[PDB]
């Protein structure tokens, strides 16, 4: 049957509800001589096709308890006045081969009622199976697990003490979690040799469990198409040997992929991000100062706790493409913590059309995926829109801003969100942000220097293969002030000078072949297996500073108008 | 340019993956009026043989007086369901 | 059964339900001989698991009142035409059973209609209860109790004359609640000597009775966890001393508060600060002030009335940036032992932007319900700031959420027991109207705190952290000449953070030696940095500064001084 093996992604919340459900159901005798209140309801919520109902099965699999799953269009598709028969023959069957999981798969739909409650059978649908729930006498194991699309579509009074009082978002699966629901939905098929699973789980980014199996069978009937179509020899049941003999290669899970449309890109990610201080090459003291607001605090709660001071738990980034998204999505990874990023779009978004309420569902979601580093790319973005030379009549305050100062004083209590803001115009930005209990720690992020920009420009040629002959020190000392997004652009060009020159000369000895057929074909293989100094050379031909020294002297005007004074320096105490 | 821009990644694209360079996928065509930008998209949609959908500023000015902005996801997902295909944005200044 | 022990929260509603509640069923025969109505129905209201189902069964324990339950959904989960037999045969049953108490669980599922009563056989249900309720004839002493979240919810029908016609807001619990609550909820899990319950109920903020016992039930399940599943020795029945020999650990309850989720952290708070005025160091004339205007009224009412005086009911502190407007409103709501509200700039730049200033009158009737309250405003000014400022709108000063709140004051004073108190951080933009007569006129200026104030800022900041006795205070405070309580209170901070780090680099640094090196006899030296000394003090005062410049500092001065008592009657004499 199914099992821990079936359930794929690895999204860490199948060993929550496993923490969550083995003594209720492993050890159901102990809870009878210990006076204990388990999880009698248990939400699970996410974008559809992410597993739920999978993962309750194989919960009631592994634990031996007698899974009964009540389909919520099932019994709404029944006749009024006998589906509350349904509902409740259902709890009583449960209650019999106790200790027992009822599934509600689709909750959202026996009831949807927000407050709105249009209709009158649905409400007596929605009351009789809150009266089961809350009905539920502490007697035998029965666990209640149901499936909803977001916590606020089912009714609230479902959500209360007792009915449904713990709740999971399983949440989009990431790409180590999208690899292990490849090699789950690719076991059986023979998967070839030169096909990894590796290069496209990491392109399959916005794809769900069920996006993969789709993805995963829409490979193999391109593999089917392609051959034994052909032969076209077929009989009453194919011939397991003669199926055996395909493969599927990496051309047909790439046109998979090309005809994949993910169903929910736009879904928000709580993803782990993969970047490390090695991307960085430098900021050695906003690094320490980094590690110590986030990291500190985690490692050695103690010692904070020991001289009584509560860490800061905000962070805004200022400075000129120098990093600053990279730098927090470093730091969120040395501390292993999810990483949720809020880029400036959204707040225009959010603020353009008058709903700040998304920055209550925002906080929420950050305060579940605990430790977390919410992170406000672009947080000036709402004072650019206005102006910020003239702007509006009024003061800096927006609404935007407003509900995130609301969120942050009302947050601090979850001990693991950690806000980091990143702004390319403090000047502009709200006084109030750096008040104490918000983005107080204010950090400078400055252009790269040589030994930075050396590193930059090896992350991002790391991929790209670059000839030993290119000397890159040189290179990066050359670029007196360039920043890290112009080091990227200069080693894009390069590479596509690289790339254009290998097509076309590849091209022109096609035609050489063609016009002139050798008798004897040798090919020399590729004319520019690597990148080259002359590529080099003609790409930073156009190598160009964006950032240019009259912004840089602003940052440095804002950074010493945080001036520590100018008398203290010599402060001795008096012995 | 506009050949390498948007026929290259396509025709070619083992070359883009080998050195590791994902090609950009927008370009913004700047002149004055009438010196045939909306015939050079045309006719790069063409050589590709790719779906051409095009977006007057009409359409944005109507979006914008009448504070409808879903139309472009409908927009985004129209043109992702005919690939390939190159949306054009045709005087986007419009609402500036 | 159930009683007032269990009731935890010591939250002062329970008290105010007993006296309610007793003569009615302690003493019935006494209405009887006597001629007087009593409480037809209370309408116990409150965020969702404070335990109002709890408190009801307590009374009907204590008091011996027959206990009948009315569950909202259970007779709205029956079928139409036939519910409104069980609510009558309800009713009946409990009349038989007099004195009886019928609590109706979730009512704001019978009666939900707040005039905009969507459908037909719920409008039935809510008439027929609302004849109900009206149909108490006054004989027997069934009382109807009802919960509800939100007072506002249920049909206004329901909150009249004789159906519900006082209220009580049971509320979150507070500090000493939560900690009554935790102990109430571990009683029976043998609670490690370590843990005392006390540092986790003052961590505990936002949680509610179910919350604390979710919290105390996963903590005791992370025990049950950690141990004895190591061993594995299990058995139909678990042996009681083999889970006795567990302890729940500080760790246990550490973890499971990371992971509470409290259910309505959001909540407005309505709590007795425990802020004092040891905490601020000095203002003494402003102390005396705050303690006339205050305490006076209330601790000799009949001096005032004497005289026919009535004494002003609000209170705008006005001054710098950081020098403990708050702190200080909070220790004159600590000395007079009133509940404190708190409206920060966030709450009323919200009402502002999302054009709602009806929670204002939500918001002074929450003040009302819980007196002796003081409702303090803080940064009163935000929406003048938000709007402007040097030019700011073409209009003038008044706005939608000030004019809100001018109509609620003016509509006050009735209660006699809430205190408007007012923060302001820009008096020369805040609205006129709101310093006139009635309304917060008592203004009262809040300077940068001296050399001995100073002093007792620095103590209160560090009298939580270790701080080694070598570091003499007086001199630090005396040298920040002009620092105020939020530059005292980042100099103290930053000075913990560079004995954090130091402690933890150099505790780091010592694993090391003992990995690289092991040492044949393993002897801790303990710590390397045990408390705060001068050197950290010293380099934390290199980084000091001075948030509040000089020229807003002269801006307040001469708002002070424009409130100027004339220059001609200081040798008022009368004729003699
Ligand atoms: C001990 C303590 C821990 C804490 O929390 C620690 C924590 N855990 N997970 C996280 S989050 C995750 C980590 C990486 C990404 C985010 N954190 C955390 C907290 C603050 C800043 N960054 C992280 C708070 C406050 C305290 C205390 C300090 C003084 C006193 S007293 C009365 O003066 O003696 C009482 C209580
Ligand atoms: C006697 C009186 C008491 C009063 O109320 C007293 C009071 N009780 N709780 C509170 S509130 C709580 C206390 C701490 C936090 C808040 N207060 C109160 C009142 C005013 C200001 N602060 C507190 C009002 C007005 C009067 C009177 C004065 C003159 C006359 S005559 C016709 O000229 O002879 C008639 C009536
Ligand atoms: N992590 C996974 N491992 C194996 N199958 C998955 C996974 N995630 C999704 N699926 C697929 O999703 C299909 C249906 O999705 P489902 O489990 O019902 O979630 P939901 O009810 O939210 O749509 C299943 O048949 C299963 O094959
Ligand atoms: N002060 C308290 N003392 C003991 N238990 C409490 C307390 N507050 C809440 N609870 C818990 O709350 C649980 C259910 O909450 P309840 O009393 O029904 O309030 P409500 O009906 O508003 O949700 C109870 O089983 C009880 O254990």
């Amino acid at each position: 049957e199914v099992g821990y093996d079936d359930i794929g992604g690895c999204r860490k919340q199948l060993a929550q509800i496993k923490e969550m459900v083995e003594l209720p159901l492993r050890h159901p005798a102990l809870f009878k001589a210990i006076g204990v209140k388990p999880p009698r309801g248990i939400l699970l919520y996410g974008p559809p096709g992410t597993g739920k109902t999978l993962i309750a099965r194989a919960v009631a699999n592994e634990t031996g308890a007698f899974f009964f799953l009540i389909n919520g269009p099932e019994i709404m598709s029944k006749l009024a006045g006998e589906s509350e028969s349904n509902l409740r023959k259902a709890f009583e069957e449960a209650e019999k081969n106790a200790p027992a999981i009822i599934f509600i798969d689709e909750l959202d739909a026996i009831a949807p009622k927000r407050e709105k409650t249009h209709g009158e059978v649905e409400r007596r649908i929605v009351s009789q199976l809150l009266t089961l729930m809350d009905g539920l006498k502490q007697r035998a194991h029965v666990i209640v697990m149901a499936a909803t699309n977001r916590p606020n579509s089912i009714d609230p009074a479902l959500r209360r003490f007792g009915r449904f009082d713990r709740e999971v978002d399983i949440g989009i699966p990431d790409a180590t979690g999208r690899l292990e629901i490849l090699q789950i939905h690719t076991k059986n098929m023979k998967l070839a040799d030169d096909v990894d699973l590796e290069q496209v789980a990491n392109e399959t980014h916005g794809h769900v469990g069920a996006d993969l199996a789709a993805l995963c069978s829409e490979a193999a009937l391109q593999a089917i198409r392609k051959k034994m179509d052909l032969i076209d020899l077929e009989d009453e049941t194919i011939d397991a040997e003669v199926m055996n003999s395909l493969a599927v290669t990496m051309d047909d899970f790439r046109w998979a992929l090309s005809q994949s449309n993910p169903s929910a890109l736009r879904e928000t990610v709580v993803e782990v991000p993969q970047v490390t201080w090695e991307d960085i090459g430098g900021l050695e003291d906003v690094k320490r100062e980094l590690q110590e607001l986030v990291q500190y605090p985690v490692e050695h709660p103690d010692k904070f706790l020991k001289f009584g001071m509560t860490p800061s738990k905000g962070v805004l980034f200022y400075g000129p493409g120098c990093g600053k998204t990279l730098l927090a999505k470093a730091i969120a990874n040395e501390c292993q913590a999810n990483f949720i990023s809020i880029k400036g779009p959204e707040l225009l978004t959010m603020w353009f059309g008058e709903s700040e309420a998304n920055v209550r569902e925002i906080f929420d979601k950050a305060r579940q995926a605990a430790p977390c580093v919410l992170f406000f790319d672009e947080l000036d973005s709402i004072a650019k829109a206005r102006g910020g030379n003239i702007g509006d009549g009024g003061g800096a305050a927006d609404r935007v801003i407003n509900q995130i100062l609301t969120e942050m004083d009302g947050m601090s209590t979850k001990k693991n969100v950690f806000i980091i803001g990143a702004t390319n115009r403090p000047d502009i930005i709200d006084p109030a942000i750096l008040r104490p209990g918000r983005l107080d720690q204010l950090i400078y992020i400055p252009l790269p220097d040589e030994k930075s920009r050396v590193a930059i420009l090896k992350a991002n040629l790391r991929k790209s293969p670059v000839a030993k002959d290119v000397d890159l020190e040189f290179l990066a000392k050359m670029t007196n002030g360039f920043s890290g997004a112009d080091l990227t652009e200069i080693c894009q060009r390069a590479c596509k000078l690289a790339i254009r020159e290998s097509i076309e000369s590849e091209i022109r000895r096609e035609r050489e072949r063609q016009t002139n057929p050798s008798a004897m074909e040798v090919e020399e293989d590729d004319p520019v297996p690597e990148i080259r100094r002359d590529h080099f050379e003609e790409a930073m031909r156009f190598a160009r500073r964006s950032v240019s020294d009259n912004d840089i002297r602003k940052y440095e005007m804002f950074a010493q108008t945080l001036q520590q004074s100018r008398g203290f320096g010599s402060f001795r105490f008096p012995s | 340019e506009l050949q390498e821009l948007v026929q290259y990644p396509v025709e070619h694209p083992d070359k883009f993956l080998k050195f590791g360079m994902t090609p950009s996928k927008g370009v913004l065509f700047y002149g004055p009026p009438g010196c045939g930008k909306t015939l050079l998209a045309k006719a790069i949609a063409n050589e590709c043989q790719a779906n051409f959908i095009s977006i007057k500023g009409p359409e944005l000015l109507t979006m914008w007086f009448g504070e409808s902005e879903a139309n472009v996801r409908e927009i985004f997902d129209k043109a992702r369901q005919a690939a390939p295909c190159v949306l054009f944005f045709d005087e986007l200044d419009s609402i500036a």
